[PDB]
């Protein structure tokens, strides 16, 4: 419940204000580029797992400034915490966060991105090679 | 670079050509060796050849030194003395060659094909060092074997994880599992690059082959794939470390009031103690690896490593410990390669824990308190001794049971191989009996113990459970097709997806293949849990699959089968072909 906020909202500030819904995955429609033999493109998608949380300032005010935690299986958690465990260092990574909350009787991985953007590149991009 | 010698163990540094290990012998031991082998060659400080370029004489019966270089009759100077020494081979060091004549036993090691149960029960026989010799010719021999070994050269590629497969004309061509590796070169007249470490699977259905490699092209017509066997290291340490006895105990934290199951077995515990190691031998399925954690209990203070044969036991051995033991003082290593999947809840290879699980040829070279090990008929005695010397403790445990199969040893293909003469471990075990011994399973009920004592075992076995009244049995044959090495009867599995669907508790039956092609097509068709005896064993599960495909050696096999049956927990079924081995058995017929 809101214990799942206050871990998520680790050390940095507590101005969060959940656009989701508590924990269920607020879902939102963001382009995207891939290629996975199944498919292959680079055309807008629908995103579903992202408990989105936008920080806010001082007076409550919104700023851009999102806190992005995804749910995954277990191995990907492993995986990607020892990779960012070597990379951890270049000013290029925005800063992670790993941990396993407990909505339920369930020990379900977290990852935690702290003060992204509201858009990626891909978007901005996108906006400008599909004008209209 | 000077050692001893092997029979005699005296300082001399020559060594044989022919005998592929190359291994340090004395000035009489090798002449008596050249003597009575065909092997005519030496190695020294230098090569022996007829230095003169006009000749090429390389035996070791004749050469002639031309001063300061061998030479041979047409080529001899007259001032010169033959190097065959007297009754000997000249040499480094003469004066101290400590005598020594058991070398026919040597002579037959370095000559016999290892086809022959003879070979192997008598490689078993010889010296310490002698054995640790035999066993790493052994393996070496093994490594040469799969080098000669079929070159791939394929015509077709199906998808970017799917290609077609095909193999020259002359040489064994391996079958296709995880377990090989593989790697594609380009022939382009040049650039003759590995592409990748590829393993490769059989595909689904017709001539379509799963393939798949660290990096992955969309592979091209004029390649081939060629299996490369890996190198053998030398070792030292003995293969069975010496016994001594004690009084008191030496040096464990014990835990007061901490289970019930293992009070009973304190008694055990401290006659380990009171050695300086202890071995196990019981029937399977008398839930030894429970023991083995309630053992752990009696003293879980020290900072231990542990290890085991295959994946299944050492994962199953790790939910158990999971189960009873505290999760963050424990963890599993695993290799690089990975290729086949692990106990993927626990701890990637962190070495640095007091109870440490890991495999047999990704164990590091650390040292510890105590340990223990799964199975000695999966194991050989190379690896004992290899163990011995990357790892020291003060105690050591060993499991294992007579009744299960041994390592594969492909070489040997004539006659059967005595359980006693699996490893040392296993002729010490009969020889001298166990250590301590647990006579009851508790996986099994009544029915299944009662006929294993009955049919292989001694009528001596036990449970503690009723019959689960799931007995069930077939036996009509149905046709194979020849397929990779063995073939598949599919009109067994045709009537198995018919009947299922009656059996409601047994979606989650575990199928039991110990063919490949067979293993992954009966997955292919339903999707049942599919298993392999090799993997299976140790463990135990609920709902069982048994099925035989055809009659041989190796689906005939009284020890497959009843290690195969030593795995039902709640209920199973097992179909057959065979109408003695059908009569065999005391379960229900249907
Ligand atoms: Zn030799
Ligand atoms: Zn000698
Ligand atoms: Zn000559």
């Amino acid at each position: 419940a809101q214990s799942f906020l206050n871990r998520v909202c680790g050390v940095s500030a507590a101005r969060l204000t959940p656009c989701g819904t508590g924990t269920s995955t607020d879902v939102v429609y963001r382009a995207f580029d891939i290629y996975n033999d199944k498919v292959a493109g680079f055309a807008k998608f629908l995103k579903t797992n992202c408990c989105r949380f936008q920080e806010k300032d001082e007076d409550d005010n919104l700023i851009d400034s999102y806190f992005v935690v995804k749910r995954h299986t277990f191995s990907n958690y492993q995986h990607e915490e020892t990779i960012y465990n070597l990379l951890k260092d270049c000013p290029a990574v925005a800063k992670h966060d790993f941990f396993k909350f407990r909505i339920d009787g369930d020990m379900v991985p977290h990852i935690s991105r702290q003060r992204l953007t509201k858009y990626t590149m891909a978007d901005l991009v996108y906006a400008l090679r599909h004008f209209d | 670079a000077v050692g001893a010698c092997v029979l005699c163990n005296s300082q001399t540094s020559l060594r044989c050509g022919a005998c592929i290990r190359r291994p340090f012998l004395c000035c009489k031991c090798c002449y008596d060796h050249v003597i009575s082998t065909s092997h005519k060659l030496v190695l020294s400080v230098n090569p022996y050849v007829c230095n003169a370029p006009g000749c090429d004489v390389t035996d070791v019966t004749q050469l002639y030194l031309g001063g300061m270089s061998y030479y041979c009759k047409s080529h001899k100077p007259p001032i010169s003395f033959p190097l065959c020494a007297n009754g000997q081979v000249f040499g480094l060091y003469k004066n101290t060659c400590v005598g020594s004549d058991n070398v026919t036993d040597f002579n037959a090691i370095a000559t016999c094909d290892w086809t022959n149960a003879g070979d192997y029960i008598l490689a078993n026989t010889c010296t310490e060092r002698l054995k640790l010799f035999a066993a790493e010719t052994l393996k070496a021999t093994e490594e040469t074997f799969k080098l000669s070994y079929g070159i791939a050269t394929v015509r077709e590629v199906l998808s970017d994880r799917e290609l077609h497969l095909s193999w020259e004309v002359g040489k064994p061509r391996p079958p296709l599992n995880r377990n090989y590796v593989f790697t594609g070169y380009r022939v382009t007249k040049n650039s003759k690059v590995q592409i990748g470490e590829y393993t490769f699977e059989k595909g689904d259905y017709g001539d379509a082959v799963v393939y798949r490699g660290t990096t992955t092209y969309k592979l091209n017509v004029g390649d081939y794939f060629v299996l490369t066997s890996h190198t053998v290291m030398p070792l030292s340490a003995p293969t069975l470390v010496p016994q001594e006895h004690y009084v008191r105990i030496t040096g464990l934290y014990p835990t007061l009031n901490i289970s019930d199951e293992f009070s009973s077995n304190v008694a055990n515990y401290q006659k380990v103690g009171m050695q300086k190691y202890s071995t196990l031998q019981g029937p399977p399925g008398t839930g030894k690896s429970h023991f083995a954690i309630g053992l752990a209990l009696y003293y879980p203070s020290a900072r231990i490593v542990y290890t085991a044969c295959s994946h299944a036991a050492v994962d199953a051995l790790c939910e158990k410990a999971l189960k009873y033991l505290p999760i963050d003082k424990c963890s599993r290593i695993i290799p690089a390669r990975a290729r086949v999947e692990c106990f993927d809840k626990f701890k990637v290879n962190s070495t640095l824990e007091q109870y440490v699980f890991c495999t047999v040829n990704a164990l590091p070279e650390t040292t510890a308190d105590i340990v223990v090990f799964d199975e000695i008929s999966m194991a050989t005695n190379y690896d004992l001794s290899v163990v011995n010397a990357r790892l020291r403790a003060k105690h050591y445990v060993y499991i294992g049971d007579p009744a299960q199969l041994p390592a594969p040893r492909t070489l040997l293909t004539k006659g059967t191989l005595e359980p006693e003469y699996f490893n040392s471990v296993c002729r010490l075990m009969k020889t001298i009996g166990p250590d301590m011994f647990l006579g009851t399973c508790r996986r099994c009920p009544a029915e299944i113990v009662d006929t294993v004592s009955a049919l292989v075992y001694d009528n001596k076995l036990k449970a503690h459970k009723d019959k689960s009244a799931q007995c069930f049995k077939m036996f009509y044959k149905g046709v194979i097709t020849h397929d990779v090495s063995s073939a598949i009867n599919r009109p067994q599995i045709g009537v198995v997806r018919e009947f299922l669907t009656r059996n409601p508790a047994w979606r989650k039956a575990v199928f039991i293949s110990p063919y490949n092609s067979q293993n992954a097509v009966a997955s292919k068709i339903l999707g049942l849990p599919t298993q392999t005896v090799d993997s299976s064993q140790g463990s135990e599960y609920d709902y069982v699959i048994f099925t035989q495909t055809t009659e041989t050696a190796h689906s005939c096999n009284v020890n497959r089968f009843n290690v195969a049956i030593t795995r039902a927990k709640v209920g199973i079924l097992c179909i057959m072909s065979d109408r003695d081995l059908y009569d065999k058995l005391q379960f229900t017929s249907l």
